[PDB]
């Protein structure tokens, strides 16, 4: 259930928010695993 | 004397920080905007832009026009124009209004936030009678002889 | 919904291209944990035992043995919810302001929905970060007329129960004074046992500056950076110390560990920019859409942040 | 012990007089059937009739100005609604988030129709208001045209709460 | 009405200094890693070393008799515990529930080592105590036999704790 | 939260850490004390030392 | 952390500890731990079974 899915396809605003919810964490996770100090 | 500058521009923008990017005479109408606010359209005299409109009647052969004015003539405050057209937004007096105006230039340095302030012949906000005009900041420089002002108008007083 | 709702469809094809925030650096991948809700307060209880008295000898036959107690503190996070306004140009009517070279009126700055909501979102995310480091909202340079904002809703630099040093005017531009006051404040930390965890530190670029000096008559092969490491490890037990420089800090320097029992970022899940489904519209050609975001949820223990600030009077 | 519980219970008591909406546990419930007269409350916000394009604005209030009007009072913070009147009045506070301490004001640019804290028990039908220093309604140097439409109505010691149509300033 | 809310903030905490665990909400999360020295507090109810056998009757009380000796009282309702020593002593009040309003209580027959309200803090190792009249422990004509293994430390402005073992009655 | 009762799972992870704590002590110091201080400790039998003591 | 005693360059107590350690322990590896139970007592002892 996220944005970067293509084949996600949101029925509503609700679903469509809690899809950007979800990709914003994947991409913070994504940052997170290739940040090197 | 205008919207946009006349003269084009050798530098491109720094879009890094984002405290006082505002302070620009092309930021059109209002800080605070409500969705249930009356915006009318007029033919416009002059420039009228960021000043308090007056109803102009002409010989009578041509609508009405709205120019640069105050006093116990006010009708409203004037928003935005399009140039293209000749158009000017107005805001009137009935409605309440927050945002940037243009101030007199004569004592803008005693313009302080809280201080009360009216309406010239020109169209001017200066500090005091008639029209309830309150300063939220000080006087804002962008030209030698351009002054602005955040100034909200909420109607005419007793 | 994507072939009903243009705006919507516009703003999942333009999300990708919005930057991560520059925040995520300051904390450890396990430092931040999200959360479900938008405006309203949420508690955290935290459990501890002790022990009440010395143990027994389990010797022949015994009934009477020592105790061990427990404790709970509950903290209390409260969030906020805001939202900003944007004008655009409808669907529409965007053919009607197409260009070779570009979509949209420039008289009158008036921008594609994609454009302009992008545009916002950057300043808004801009904007979160300040409120991250600084625990201040202002949109001025100078600071002043900041928004009014709900208690326990704190920020690094605006913490409190924290160890705060001043180093004089006079004394702004001698780094062994700067030093001194950073011992000092290492000193006041109090990290417990949970010492052991690396450390990070957030500088303005001024201080940056000031640090790539050689240590200092002078010498040479080491550097104020190296000295402030050395010292940072004197007290994290030898551990990992990282240093960033920030522009929103002014004359300010922050040091804090990277230890989730310590400091723990417990933001909302809705905290970064989201659009609105009300889109307001008229007969003419400029509508209006809405962006919302949350703010609130740093969570720090007593005496475990640092912050020196070089009075510049 | 006991005299510090009844401290307590005095302050509190005191302190939720001055609220919208205080958080009082009752051991029964209460009859209302009639369908009559459970209008007139403290909790009663927002107004008796309400168009769809009015507006409304949010600001952080100090003190307590709900159900009166209210003045811009400018300080650093950003400036903040306080409970006056006279020739500073800016609006009238029709409601009040406690939670994130924010009053939402009608401007006096609009016209409203609803209940507002009077000032005593003296204010009849068909009778010209002002509102006074504390945002309160008084019988009438009246800049504000304001009529009550009922009598001052009596819930507390101090709440007193009349029907009044504002309709903008008179010249 | 800020006054009022300062009023209520000193009124809560005169009230809650006399409660066992008082329920508050903090902005920071307390950092006491050391395992040392951390017993000492007004919410650590029973003893240091407690039995299998020990006996623990639960009674009504009246005022707040928490980490106290108490007393039967006979007043119509049944009669309850009351802070109190001298000759009328009955037992000590190891434990408190405020919601049901049960003091669960250690007899006088059965030993005990533990922390107990001090009058004040001249009590020193080795020293013999009685219970005052108002439940208290102070430094010594002793009914019972009691002596204080610590000194008197210090919580609040008037919370003075001291680790005692009472073992019985003397002649 | 009131009466500070918890769950035996939970509680004998605390109980557990603290007497690891204890005995970390006792490994170091050759003492076994709970008070900061460092009196009241505890008698212990002979031939049992410490790294500091 | 403080550097040698006039003040060295590049040449710390920690440095000269280890060093003189070194001098003992035939060269060997110098470990160096903080512990928050010890107050104003310094521990050393070798790691040999």
């Amino acid at each position: 259930a996220s944005l970067l899915d293509s084949n996600f396809v949101p029925i509503n605003f609700t679903e469509f928010v809690q899809a950007i919810s979800n990709t914003y964490k994947q991409r913070r996770i994504q940052f997170y695993e290739n940040l090197k100090r | 004397l205008m919207k946009n500058p006349q003269q084009d521009s050798g530098l491109l923008s720094n879009s890094i920080d984002f405290r006082d990017q505002n302070l620009i005479f092309s930021n059109s109408g209002g800080v605070c905007t409500s969705s249930k606010d009356k915006i009318e359209n007029y033919p416009a005299k002059g420039y009228p832009y960021k000043r308090g409109v007056k109803l102009s009647f002409g010989d009578g052969t041509t609508e009405l026009e709205v120019e640069a004015g105050g006093g116990d003539d006010l009708y409203g405050v004037c928003s935005d124009i399009d140039e293209f057209s000749g158009m000017a937004t107005v805001i009137p007096i009935t409605n309440n209004f927050t945002g940037y105006l243009t101030l007199k230039k004569d004592g803008q340095n005693g313009v302080n936030p809280g201080d009360k302030l009216n309406f010239n012949q020109h169209g001017e906000l200066e500090k005091v009678k008639s029209v309830n005009a309150i300063a939220l900041s000080k006087a804002h420089k962008l030209t030698e002889d351009l002054f602005i002002v955040l100034a909200s108008v909420f109607g005419n007083r007793a | 919904l994507f072939d009903e709702n243009y705006y919507a469809k516009a703003v999942a094809n333009i999300i990708g291209e919005v930057k991560d925030p520059i925040m995520y650096k300051w904390f450890s991948p396990d430092q931040i944990e999200d959360v479900d809700l938008q405006m309203g307060y949420q508690k955290t209880v935290k459990w501890d035992a002790f022990l009440n008295a010395n143990p027994t000898t389990i010797a022949n036959e015994v009934n009477t043995i020592s105790t061990i107690g427990f404790s709970s503190e509950v903290v209390r996070l409260n969030y906020l919810k805001l939202q900003y306004k944007f004008r655009h140009l409808k669907q529409t009517s965007e053919k009607f302001y197409t260009s070779d070279s570009y979509i949209g009126d420039i008289n009158n700055n008036l921008l594609p929905f994609a454009q302009a909501y992008k545009l916002a979102s950057s300043e808004i995310i801009k904007l979160i970060n300040h409120f991250v480091l600084t625990g201040t909202v202002s949109i001025q340079k100078d600071g002043k007329n900041q928004k009014r904002l709900l208690p326990n809703m704190y920020g690094l630099l605006n913490m409190p129960e924290q160890i705060k040093e001043e180093v004089a005017s006079g004394d702004k531009d001698k780094m062994d004074k700067i030093f001194e006051k950073i011992e000092a404040g290492l000193s006041k930390l109090e990290l417990g046992d949970e010492f052991s965890t690396p450390m990070m530190v957030i500088v303005d670029p001024a201080t940056s500056l000031k640090l790539v000096k050689p240590y200092a008559a002078a010498s040479s092969c080491e550097k104020w950076e190296d000295v402030l490491i050395q010292t940072i490890k004197a007290i994290n037990n030898r551990e990992d110390v990282y240093i960033e420089t920030s522009n929103l800090l002014k004359h300010k320097i922050l040091i804090y560990p990277l230890n989730s029992e310590l400091i723990k970022f417990k933001p909302s899940k809705y905290m970064l920019p989201t659009p609105n489904e009300q889109v307001d519209k008229d007969s003419t050609d400029v509508a209006h859409s809405y962006i919302d975001f949350v703010l609130g949820g740093l969570l720090a223990t007593r005496k475990t942040i640092l912050q020196v600030n070089i009075k510049q009077s | 012990t006991t005299q510090l519980v009844k401290e307590y219970q005095e302050k509190r008591s005191k302190l939720e007089k001055f609220m919208k909406n205080p958080q009082h546990d009752a051991s029964l419930l209460s009859n209302s059937n009639e369908f009559r007269d459970k209008n007139v409350e403290f909790f009663a916000s927002g107004g008796t009739r309400t168009s769809k394009f009015d507006k409304l604005e949010n600001h952080p209030f100090l003190g307590y100005p709900y159900k009166r009007g209210v003045k811009r009072v400018i300080q650093h913070y950003e400036p903040h609604v306080e409970a006056g009147g006279g020739e500073d009045l800016y609006g009238i506070c029709i409601d009040i988030d406690e939670f994130s301490k924010t009053a939402t004001i009608v401007p006096i640019t609009n016209n409203f129709e609803g209940y507002l804290v009077a000032k005593d028990s003296t204010v009849k039908v068909k009778d010209k208001l002002i509102f006074n220093k504390d945002g309160a309604l008084e019988k009438v140097k009246a800049t504000i045209n304001a009529t009550a439409l009922t009598d001052a109505k009596q819930i507390s010691n101090e709440v007193y709460l009349v029907k009044v149509a504002v309709f903008g300033n008179k010249a």
